[PDB]
């Protein structure tokens, strides 16, 4: 599913990013925009044998679990797959670790890139929240 | 106690498609990537793609995209992986095999064969002659591939040499020789039985002095 | 993609003797390169993983080393069923590749082939066709000539040659040979011989047989 930048920031309010650790909401809907385009199908693969799955790219090596990638921990105790959900639950419960793991949202390579130290509170402008 | 279960040998003619199956089992379904290889003789062994099934996950290797289609049914822990407008480039052995970085568990493969000849049952030739004694069959002018063949049932095995068919004109040409003490034969009758399942022939081919 | 040049390309070993495979990638993989080994008409078989993980219940004398892009498969004290051949696939990157493959044949001592040759059947001739055939059985090395005359005459037109795969038992390999011509061209001949030139000795051996 490609989700609406509004619909998105709505659903990631519902839960509990809004400020999640600091963070507002503003950032993880920009984090998701050029993570994986809204697209919570989207996979992204490395050259260290892992994967990157969904609407947050998160990374089988540390994260989930799918197999096939050398030096896996899943921290997040849950497959990968579970990860390309039409819902967003399990990715934000396993972003919400994530985020804890003591980098911050600095985890997420394009969020630093694309949003870190930006006006992201233009992610949600126009959106009834 | 991981297996994958592949589909049979297939036959289809250029411009056609062909849908090959991989059933796994023995471990959580979802979890793991299938993959897909493909094999040619005088061919390194080829990644085509693979699926995560039940999540419609799915990634192309091109040279093999736009006529390559993996899907699954995780009610039967079942992958498959179409084949489009074929052409004989598309002749090869296809196997599926569970993501584990490495390949431990691999479906046992399936030969799929393209091309405009017909299936043709094989005609089944004794060879007897005109120290121990050799005798063997001639099962010549079939297609495709493949055709097994055994002695006495299986009662002879050793001594035997069944060789690989060879394409000749169109039409393979197989033939496979058993060496037996002079005491065993003509004293007792050999047989060579020959099955082709394209053609759905069984033959039973006994060897007598001429 | 990442190409994976596989060194040599084949190799003759004598049982007991110790051997090296090569494989070479075209950029760095880490150790995420993985070997196998693939007997004819049978599925590739996990030897080694991740560069020097040996697979469990494999023979111990199968090693692995190297890493980043230059790895090696150790094959010591080579058995006769370690005839087939080894691949490495690296799966650091999408798509994954595969080494070109290194083919691995027994050495074994020379062995002269057993010779027999078979006039075409009465099935065979009732039905117009005519076939002869020669089976040159258990011998060593693989390289044999196989000549056939018909009344002393050669002809090289309408054979079909076949090899088997290298026996896993005593390492020889046999060969058949068809010479196919029509009931009437056949009719009109008397002897068919079958003369195999192998390199146990420079005087060929002749089988044959005459119609009549």
């Amino acid at each position: 599913k490609v989700f609406g930048r509004c619909e998105l920031a709505a659903a990631m309010k519902r839960h509990g990013l809004d400020n999640y650790r600091g963070y507002s909401l503003g950032n993880w809907v920009c984090a998701a925009k050029f993570e994986s385009n809204f697209n919570t199908q989207a996979t992204n693969r490395n050259t260290d044998g892992s994967t990157d799955y969904g609407i947050l790219q998160i990374n089988s090596r540390w994260w989930c679990n799918d197999g096939r990638t050398p030096g896996s921990r899943n921290l997040c105790n849950i497959p990968c797959s579970a990860l390309l959900s039409s819902d967003i639950t399990a990715s934000v419960n396993c972003a919400k670790k994530i985020v804890s793991d003591g980098n911050g949202m600095n985890a997420w390579v394009a969020w630093r890139n694309r949003c870190k130290g930006t006006d992201v509170q233009a992610w949600i402008r126009g959106c009834r929240l | 106690e991981v297996q994958l279960q592949e589909s049979g040998a297939e036959l289809m003619k250029p411009g056609a498609s062909v849908k090959i199956s991989c059933k796994a089992t023995g471990y959580t379904f979802t979890t793991y990537w299938i993959e897909w290889i493909k094999q040619r003789p005088g061919h390194s062994l080829e990644w085509i793609g693979e699926i995560l099934p039940g999540s419609d996950s799915t990634y192309y290797n091109e040279k093999v995209k736009g006529k390559v289609t993996f899907t699954a049914d995780a009610s039967s822990n079942t992958a498959y992986m179409q084949l489009s407008s074929l052409t004989s480039e598309d002749s090869a052995v296809y196997y599926c095999a569970r993501g584990d970085g490495f390949y431990v568990y691999w479906g046992q493969g399936t030969t799929l064969t393209v091309s405009s000849a017909s299936t043709t049952p094989p005609s089944v030739y004794p060879l007897a002659p005109g120290s121990m004694v050799t005798l063997g069959c001639l099962v010549k002018g079939y297609f495709p591939e493949p055709v097994t063949v055994t002695w006495n049932s299986g009662s002879l095995s050793s001594g035997v040499h069944t060789f690989p068919a060879v394409l000749q004109s169109d039409l393979y040409t197989l033939s496979s020789s058993v060496t037996v003490p002079s005491s065993p034969w003509p004293s007792e009758t050999v047989t060579c039985n020959v099955a082709h399942p394209a053609s759905s022939t069984k033959v039973d081919k006994k060897i007598v002095p001429r | 993609d990442i190409e994976l040049t596989q060194s040599p390309a084949t190799l003759s070993v004598t049982p007991g003797d110790s051997v090296s495979l090569s494989c070479r990638a075209s950029q760095s993989i880490s150790n995420n390169l993985h070997w196998y080994q693939q007997k004819s008409h049978e599925s590739p078989r996990l030897l080694i993983k991740y560069t020097s993980q040996s697979m469990s219940g494999i023979p111990s004398r199968f090693s692995g080393s190297g890493s980043g892009t230059d790895f090696t498969l150790s094959i010591n004290s080579v058995e006769t069923e370690d005839f087939g051949v080894y691949f490495c696939q690296q799966s650091g990157s999408w798509p994954r590749t595969f080494g070109g493959g290194t083919k691995l044949d027994i050495k074994r001592a020379d062995a002269a082939p057993t010779v027999s040759i078979f006039p075409p059947s009465s099935e065979q001739l009732t039905s117009g066709g005519a076939s002869v055939v020669c089976f040159l059985n258990n011998f060593y090395p693989k390289d044999i000539n196989v000549k056939w005359k018909i009344d002393g005459s050669e002809r090289q037109n309408g054979v079909l040659n076949s090899w088997t795969d290298q026996d896993s038992k005593d390492s020889t390999y046999s060969m058949s040979s068809t010479l196919t011509l029509t009931k009437d061209e056949y009719e009109r001949h008397n002897s068919y011989t079958c003369e195999a030139t192998h390199k146990t000795s420079t005087s060929p051996i002749v089988k044959s047989f005459n119609r009549n």
